[PDB]
């Protein structure tokens, strides 16, 4: 070893990612006519736990009959999943919600359902995301959205209040400007701007407030005459192909998965 | 230095579906050997899956009568369900296995005297007849029993079903339904025998079997 | 003169959330619409492209004691064979401990594959005995509690010895089904004949009794792990899989 | 043609299956030609294309999602308030449309089944499971009933990836109904 | 400068049900917009194209 | 990690390296993390080797943001004895750095 | 028959201001949509394609006197090492004099690079003395005012002599950080542990005293310049950087 | 005859000055691997005997 360490025992890697494909394919019989040498093992030894388990005689299970592989991550999580929903009760107000991978946050403020589940599977997340917002109710409403990286000045999150900032500071971060008459939906990629290597989803206390926040999407609406009906927004996150997932963790216990 | 031999402790034995993991184990002791007989006590073919499970069986025995009207159903059969029975030697294969996929071959036999006249259609209907027309039975695999021409029909059909295999203990729905309709009525003069006997012979083709199981029912 | 023209087809401005072909972004906030290069640096070179990372890591589904008082042929524990099974719970903190296989397979409608049960006894070198682990192919609602020991040797089974140099016996259940897939029914309320999650039940007997001196513990606890090989799951959904009590 | 239905109140859900069974008599079931076609043959395996058409009220957002068989779903052929989470709904995949902008949708339905195929002619027990292709649901919100009626209609077509097996006998003239 | 542009022709957002050229789907619920291979297995090899 | 059970005891342990904190997720699933299973019957010694997993470039020791690693030792199956067998086992842990890099010389004493 | 047709995707008629791919013009007022050729003529051939033009020009960040009364080891001036630092102000006209590096780096969220401090003493040939410029890697809120002179020689340091033929010592601070970037926090209101702008503080001591005859000034003023090399900044924003008083 | 594998009991590990003699020992479990950074967080020379 480089560090100066020695040993007689053979050092062997444990829990290698992606051993097999999650679709049935051929790449005769699997096991048979020999013996189940693979049916007795010592699970404590990492050299002997990589022994291909085989017990009875079996056949190769053909090919799976659909094309795509649904156990890939960039497919499964490619489908955009629910994040939040909120409603403006008055004109000329702003609303700011973070994208916070932390699990200490319990919904409605936090990640719900599958996102809360997925970002706790692994330790580190690095890369861009795709975000889609969907608008309901009132029409003829212009609105602006802008993405604020962490550490930079931003209004109190998860709170609906009148803007504290300049139109100049807002537009500098980049902004879409939409009208709920014409579009009724938006889909926009969020950049990865961080002074951090990645953003971990499972953390506590001090490190939880900084390292776990991806960034804060804000939405401001003007020209909302409340003689009209309600104005509802909803947000759905998906994962690009430039995101990367590192170092699998243990999945959440059934009491920690909430829903909205 | 010399090495003195010793027992090999850990070994794994077994046969078909079963397995034995022993810490203390030891080599097996054969005697004799398999012999072939110069003079065969039984010359018939030694039994196997294909001799027992696939042979012909008498499923149903009915009678086609002059008082059956047109489109009367002479015999309605759930074919596979009748093949699963204590009487038939296919049972001992099916009783211990959970799932099976297989073909079916039907032979239906009447015996009209040439002084009678009439017809029959015998069709293999997957699932149930449901609704659709009786006139149109010729769509299904079938054969037409005609008192003038043939007294024997034969039918061969693959496995048609919505799943992988037909679970015998708790069957979802019958795979095949055999229906015998009066295609044109039976007619006689005076004194001619007033009926015909009708019998059905069914068997499996290309029988596969899965899921050994202790469940007795 | 400009003759470039098109006709607006159906589904004008509808949002299909169902696939990354129609869920991918139509614009960006990133200046110059830039791309990010890969950076394994602080992540240990471990990159996860697939969910089979979590289903091959055997995790603790269930545990049962093996007493010296069990007469030959008594069923100690019965397991349904489905990826959705875990009985492990914790007290402080309050939680329902879910395996890795059950936590991935709870998010999918349909599952097929081989489920590898890893049994680990915790004996001393001075205990002795044998267990019989029987697989009884069928649905998971079949009533298996009347099966004696001699009848259960009909089904595919394996027998492990307690005291040896190897602790674990890995029981690989072949795929036995009448349908190409099984289904996650625990979302639905009551039972429906024909729609099943498990491929069978896994019975554990006491093949020989447990013998042991006076000064050693009179029973042997046995962990039951769970994992999967040749796994195929599809049709995403969302479900929170509840603890399965026998 | 497949079906038609009308929401009488806001924030309600409606769920109808695609059921090839002929025991089902329309308005709940397959009518006209579909009821005719899926009884010509025994087995059907593959995807389908589905188009929904919206009538009446405008400025109505709505979500649709396809649920394979066996999975939890609300009582079919019934209009009632949602029993399920917005999280469970969106996980199966969902379109979200507004009846102001589009007025129509055309979307392919996947083939997700634990079964080989789905037979159209069956009775009793096997009829309830094997004959259901899947359940399309539709939820609408922001429907102010001061407005006029809101009508939906559904039309099925067959892709080139569908396959038809083992011809049966066609339906008698008393079993073909219309809507 | 982006000069890509088109003109909206007649029949904007009309649904032609009459042919599979205009009746085919514009999207899917299938994850990754996947395709299904052929499976004659349990159907007896009898396929009906006509 | 080193235990010393006598062969008249019985039990197990899982010793897993958990980045950051354990947070919530299942105790049953610890086998996902780099780990080893201490079994009174088989091995009394486990060894684990892990790289640097963390959300930043390096771990600042004076004012540490959050702990890089958490080592947790759970009773995987309880300890059982007969009469008279010693009622415990001793447990010790040996840790070291591999591929250690160091930056930022500094007078700050704390 | 015209079968050309398309479907209107999401984000119909939304304006993305964030990038010149979606911010470029869709038409013109220019007749025949004409283009303009380059004309360096009256501009001196100096064309600016990049913001690194302004960050390599060393500008006056701060200035401090070096008195003859400073005992050995006294901290004369402490600088946080961040591009955002300038203390220079003017009286008439009223203004806050901002450097060139601080005026570019105030418009960006994140900055990394090497900051080159250029110190320039203004002595006579008859003054003598030495200064010690110490770099103390850490955040900018670490309390550095208790560090004696012997302790500060631990940190990376440099010692310049006052009177010579060369005036300037250029102190190049290597990039020392636990994060690939630092962040512009001065937009945010209060301090948050873990989020830092500077990479450290730069202490200046009096290494040897200042000696000098009677008829020469008893102190030496020292300009502190600031510039940057190997600079990388990104994520545009807008902020007006306020004067930093010690 | 086939041979079924088993744990190698006795092994000797250690680093620099230290040593471990174990009767019951078992193979060591690595994860990941040493990575090099494409972008250096700290460009100064990594500390060692000669730097400190």
């Amino acid at each position: 070893d480089d560090s100066g360490g020695f040993s007689t025992t053979v050092s062997t890697e444990q829990n290698v990612p992606d051993p097999q494909v999650g679709i049935t394919t051929m790449r005769m019989d699997v096991s048979g006519v020999q013996a189940p040498v693979g049916a007795i093992t010592t699970i404590e030894d990492p050299v002997l736990a990589k022994k291909v388990p085989e017990t009875f005689p079996e056949l190769k299970p053909g090919e799976s009959r659909h094309t795509s592989d649904h156990m890939s991550i960039y497919k499964f999580m490619g489908r955009s999943h629910f994040l939040c929903t909120f409603t403006f009760n008055s004109n000329n107000k702003e609303y700011t919600f973070p994208i916070t991978l932390s699990s200490t946050s319990n919904p409605p403020h936090g990640l719900p359902s599958t996102l809360r589940w997925f970002f706790n599977l692994f330790q580190l997340y690095r890369g861009p995301l795709d975000l889609t917002i969907i608008i309901t109710g009132a029409t003829d409403v212009d609105g602006m959205a802008w993405f604020t990286p962490v550490g930079l000045a931003v209004d109190t999150p998860w709170v609906e209040k009148e803007s504290a900032l300049q139109i100049d500071y807002k537009t500098a971060l980049g902004a879409v400007r939409f009208n709920t008459r014409r579009t009724g939906n938006i889909q926009i990629r969020l950049p990865w701007y961080s002074y951090l290597y990645a953003v971990s989803g499972a953390l506590d206390g001090l490190g939880d407030k900084t390292d776990s926040t991806f960034g804060l999407v804000s939405i401001q609406i003007a020209n909302y005459n409340h003689s009209d009906e309600y104005l509802s927004f909803s947000c759905y996150l998906s994962v690009t192909e430039q995101s990367e997932f590192y170092f699998p963790r243990a999945p959440l216990n059934s009491n920690a998965m909430l829903s909205t | 230095e010399q090495m003195i031999q010793s027992v090999d402790r850990t070994a794994v034995t077994g046969a078909s579906y079963f397995t034995s993991v022993d810490q203390s184990s030891v080599h097996t002791a054969e005697v004799g050997s398999h012999q072939i007989e110069p003079l065969k006590t039984s010359v018939d073919k030694p039994g196997s899956k294909k001799t027992q499970g696939e042979k012909f069986f008498l499923i149903h025995s009915a009678r086609w009568l002059t008082t059956h009207a047109l489109f009367h159903e002479v015999a309605k059969l759930d074919v596979v369900k009748l093949l699963y029975n204590e009487q038939f030697a296919v049972q001992g294969l099916l009783r211990y296995h959970t799932y099976a996929r297989f073909g079916i071959e039907i032979q239906v036999q009447i015996n009209p005297t040439p002084f009678q006249q009439g017809g029959l259609i015998c069709a293999m209907v997957p699932g149930d007849q449901s609704y659709g027309s009786i006139a149109s039975l010729t769509v299904y695999p079938h054969g037409l029993l005609n008192c003038n021409i043939n007294n024997v029909v034969r039918i061969k059909v693959p496995f048609i079903y919505t799943r992988g295999a037909y679970h015998f203990k708790d069957p979802q729905y019958p795979v095949w339904e055999l229906t015998i309709r009066v295609w044109s009525e039976l007619n006689i003069g005076t004194g001619t025998s007033a009926y015909t006997s009708l019998n059905v012979l069914a068997r499996f083709t290309d029988l596969e079997l899965h899921g050994l199981t202790p469940l007795s029912t | 003169m400009m003759r470039n023209e098109t006709r607006v087809s159906t589904t004008e401005n509808v949002v299909n959330l169902s696939n990354y072909e129609d869920a991918r972004a139509k614009m960006s906030f990133a200046l110059d619409q830039e791309d990010w290069k890969s950076d394994p640096s602080q992540g240990g070179g471990i990159k996860i492209t697939h969910f089979t990372t979590w289903t091959s890591i055997p995790t603790l589904a269930a545990q049962f004691p093996f007493n010296a008082s069990d007469s030959v042929g008594q069923q100690i524990k019965v397991i349904p064979v489905d990826p959705y099974f875990f009985q492990m719970t914790n007290t402080n903190p309050d939680q329902k401990c879910i395996t890795a296989l059950a936590s991935i397979c709870q998010m999918f409608c349909f599952w097929r594959g081989d489920l590898v049960f890893d049994f680990q006894v915790f004996p001393t070198k001075y205990h002795s005995g044998r267990l019989l682990f029987c697989f009884v192919p069928g649905n998971e609602l079949i009533d298996v509690t009347g099966i004696t020991l001699k009848q259960a040797t009909t089904a595919p089974c394996a027998v492990m010895d307690i005291a040896g140099v190897q602790s674990t016996l890995r029981f690989r259940v072949p795929w036995i089904s009448d349908t190409p897939y099984r289904v996650n029914r625990y979302t639905k309320e009551a039972h429906q004949k024909g729609e099943y999650t498990a491929i069978g039940k896994l019975i554990v007997y006491c093949y020989n009794r447990l013998t042991s001196p006076s000064n050693v513990a009179h029973h042997v606890r046995v962990n039951v792990y769970l994992s999967a090989i040749n796994l195929e799951c599809f049709a995403p959904l969302y479900h929170a899989m509840d603890v399965t009590t026998q």
